[PDB]
RNA sequence: UUAUUGGAGGUAGAGCACUGUUUGGACGAGGCCGAAUUCAGACAAACUCCGAAUGCCAAUUAAUU
RNA sequence: CUGGGGCGGUCGCCUCCUAAAAGGUAACGGAGGCGCUCAAAGGUUCCCUAGAAUGGUUGGAAAUCAUUCAUAGAGUGUAA
RNA sequence: UCUGGUGACUAUAGCAAGGAGGUCACACCUGUUCCCAUGCCGAACACAGAAGUUAAGGUCUUUAGCGACGAUGGUAGCCAACUUACGUUCCGCUAGAGUAGAACGUUGCCAGGC
């Protein structure tokens, strides 16, 4: 009886593999993001001393909305963008968890590329 | 039916996977491609390189190491795959017995004892291939899954 | 007439720590000579070809644990 | 296992020596090195 | 006529002989067995010779156990020649025993009968022994 | 059942335990419910004699410095040669 | 040279968690008995889940020199 | 060179034990290797992870397997 | 406040059981037109759905049956002495590993909706 494996699980496990040579610090924070089921949620974090000064998710007040459900994480991008742009919007280090960089992910990537962050 | 408390405790089936066995193309140049047209004959897929001639687990002459073919269907296939192994498959069988442990090839002990490929009759054959359907299912019991082995399909 | 058969052997490689822990060295400066990763380099630490540990920043040397049966070293700017 | 020299086109000068099989690989290498005079990748050839 | 099946190294480095036993101070399987009082080499020929001193007198009449076997093989010059050429070629195996090791264990026979058959055993044995019973307080 | 101990002084150099072990003495540790970690001493011949009745498993009373507690043997120290004790660990039933 | 503190390392011991060696129980594997998994108990310069005392490197203030 | 010489055998480099928990350390002390190979066995990006026993080729009791254990038991161009 | 998202601490943080959920959110499930995929199977990956379902993952409870963490008290060894020599002996120093008793079902940081 072949039983099924948790997508979570292995994600997490990438994901740490890749956060072995690559970590935010102030000048260079890095561009956490998490996508799921049904939102994506992203957050610029400093793992240098380990806080959060930034917040995007596509179940926001301001970005709940009927879409094509990809047309959100243009938004998100964008959303985050703003944010970032009021104070700490120069070099910055994109992580993509431990998903592909093809999908959603992208588009949300490409998001802030056309925003003006410089990354 | 058996006291299930859900809607989503009735088992499934899994898979199922199922090829030719050695088929051994050192001194079978062509048979090799032969018995992959003939698995391809059955279910329309490209065979690939594995053990997938067994009737369960594995449990039959050792060597190991070697080189036959394999194909995995388990869709709306897998469905006519059965469909097909009631009509055709039960033509020459005409015997339904009952097990749930190993066969061919905790497995790895084995590749050997199986069918002769009775659907793939010679009316475009050049010989004769073990071909034996390993049986994957989400069966958390094997009497569980001899009780699903006469449900819905020969004993 | 007995014979021998096991007269060769090769030179000894000084390996081991080459800096005491708490003490100043400067950029560049060698700090483990290993074959392997016996000790895992830290902050300001790099590994060489023949994974030697090395120096980058001029400051104090400080062995510590990574993970639970893991050692290594690192080096603070902090004079 | 022979001594290959990558000859240059303009550069004339034998600054890039490698090695190779005979039996494996018996026609001519062809790579892009960088000749410093020249100072641009320039595609070497085996003599 | 005890010896490992097959061995690593044919040459060892002589066992060292010094402190007490290590393990094995209690009988576990007889009733009454020989415990060593000093520390000495113990070869096969002499452990084999004493078993069969010991079966003869008991005439088959109880089971013994032998807590030794020769692991460590020594080796032996012949012919006295000039010193300087290499290892010389096995000669035999021994096993060291220190004080507080018990030695062979007999059972199923009776007890005055026992404390005579360990008595010849200990004739062909070249160490001081001590006839002790299974403690239990 | 019943066993008379000595509260032992803390810091026993080696030669003072020889000495003890040379008499009728044997070091012992007493630990358990509703008590703390305390040393003491027993006598041997007094200890044998009255480990014959419970046998190895059987409780006790012993008389720790001016009280009386219900213990075990849990564990004991024994020396092969010349058979004499050297340790006696008493864990409290209550 | 002490005092105080920090660190690097697998020896003496001990141990069987790996590698090899071993003893009694226990192993089935063929129309009649032989390739074993556990239980207990041993051994190791080229075995280690462990692990001292000394020595060694250094740092700081003190104290003598 | 050499537990007198001769005869034999060795003479350079690499790994372990002896070596006494830093490093170093001898003997005609105990064990093994090298005198290369590779155009992918290189670089970068990305994705993967043995042995036991039951549908029996009278069966080598390990066909190229189903999924349990894998818990890494493997695997690494080459000796440790 | 809550569950989440991302970090710091040595498994006291693990595995096993026996429970209760929950549907805020997760998951599960429905497909293969769409970018994109199998050394082939839409299993995975990807995209679109998201009707149903807590059955499973799962969050919160209970239990030390494992595993890990282990007080003390003893002594094996050892440093320095003294003695006779050392398969030692005695006096000081530091005191292990095994084992008993026991402790353990993790603590923390930050952002958000809540």
């Amino acid at each position: 009886m072949i039983s099924k494996i948790d997508k979570n699980k292995v994600r997490l496990k990438r994901h740490a593999r890749v956060r072995t040579n690559l970590s935010g610090t102030a000048e260079k924070p890095r561009l956490n993001v998490y996508r799921s089921n049904k939102h994506i949620y992203a957050q610029i974090i400093d793992d240098n001393k380990g806080v959060t000064l930034a917040q995007a998710s596509s179940k926001d007040s301001d970005i709940a909305t009927t879409a094509t459900k990809v047309e959100l994480a243009t938004k998100v991008g964008e959303a985050i963008a703003k944010k970032a742009a009021d104070k700490g919007i120069k070099e910055i280090v994109f992580d993509r968890g431990g998903y592909l960089y093809h999908g959603r992910v992208k588009a949300l990537a490409e998001a802030a590329r056309e925003s003006g962050l410089e990354f | 039916k058996f006291n299930y408390s859900s809607v989503m405790e009735v088992p499934k089936i899994d898979k199922i996977v199922v090829n030719m066995g050695v088929g051994d193309a050192v001194q079978n140049s062509k048979v090799l491609d032969n018995a992959v047209e003939e698995l391809e004959l059955i279910t329309g897929q490209k065979p690939l390189v594995t053990k997938a001639k067994k009737s369960i687990a594995t449990f039959r002459l050792r060597e190991g190491m070697p080189i036959g073919a394999k194909v995995t269907l388990r869709g709306e296939r897998m469905y006519e795959f059965l469909d097909k192994l009631i009509s055709v498959s039960l033509p020459r069988v005409r015997d339904f017995q009952g097990v749930s442990k190993k066969a061919f090839d905790n497995y790895t002990l084995g590749v050997k004892e199986q069918l002769i490929f009775p659907e793939i009759d010679y009316d475009k054959v050049s010989k004769v291939r073990g071909m034996d359907i390993v049986i994957v299912t989400t069966a958390n019991t094997d009497e569980e899954a001899r009780e699903l082995l006469a449900n819905f399909g020969m004993p | 007439v007995s014979s021998t058969k096991n007269g060769r052997d090769s030179e000894s490689k000084r390996l081991g720590a080459k800096r005491a822990d708490g003490q100043f060295v400067t950029g560049g400066s060698i700090l483990y000579r290993q074959r392997g990763t016996k000790i895992y380099p830290g902050e300001n630490v790099g590994r060489g070809g023949d994974d030697t540990l090395f120096a980058k920043i001029d400051g104090v040397v400080k062995f510590e644990r990574k993970g639970r049966d893991k050692k290594q070293v690192s080096v603070y700017a902090v004079a | 296992r022979v001594n290959v020299t990558l000859a240059c086109t303009e550069c004339g000068d034998r600054n890039y020596i490698t090695t190779k099989n005979k039996r494996n690989n018996p026609e001519r290498i062809e790579m892009k090195k960088y000749c410093p005079r020249l100072n641009k990748y320039t595609l070497h050839r085996e003599t | 006529m005890l010896l490992p099946k097959r061995v690593k190294y044919r040459r060892q480095h002589r066992p060292k002989t010094t402190g007490r036993s290590k393990g094995g101070n209690y009988v576990t399987f007889g009733e009454f067995g020989l415990q060593a009082t000093t520390t000495s080499w113990i070869t096969s020929r002499q452990i084999e010779s004493a078993r069969i001193a010991m079966t003869r007198y008991m005439k088959r009449g109880g089971k013994v156990w032998i807590k030794i076997f020769p692991h460590t093989p020594y080796t032996k010059k012949p012919l006295e020649v000039r010193m300087g050429a290499g290892k010389g070629a096995v000669e035999g195996w021994i096993a060291v025993v220190k004080p507080g090791r018990i030695l062979f264990e007999v059972a199923g026979v009776s007890e005055e009968v026992a404390r005579e058959a360990l008595r010849l055993a200990s004739h062909k044995l070249p160490v001081k022994t001590k006839f002790v019973k299974r403690e239990e307080l | 059942a019943s066993l008379k101990s000595i509260i032992r002084q803390g810091k026993q150099t080696r030669s003072d335990l020889k000495q003890l072990r040379k008499s009728g003495k044997v070091p012992a540790v007493v630990y358990g419910y509703g008590t703390k970690n305390v040393s003491v001493k027993v006598d041997e011949v007094e200890f044998i004699k009255v480990i014959r009745e419970v046998g190895r498993n059987g409780v006790i009373e012993l008389g720790v410095g001016s009280k009386t507690i219900k213990v075990m043997v849990a564990d004991y120290q024994f020396d092969p040669l010349k058979n004499q004790i050297t340790h006696i660990d008493f864990l409290a039933i209550n």
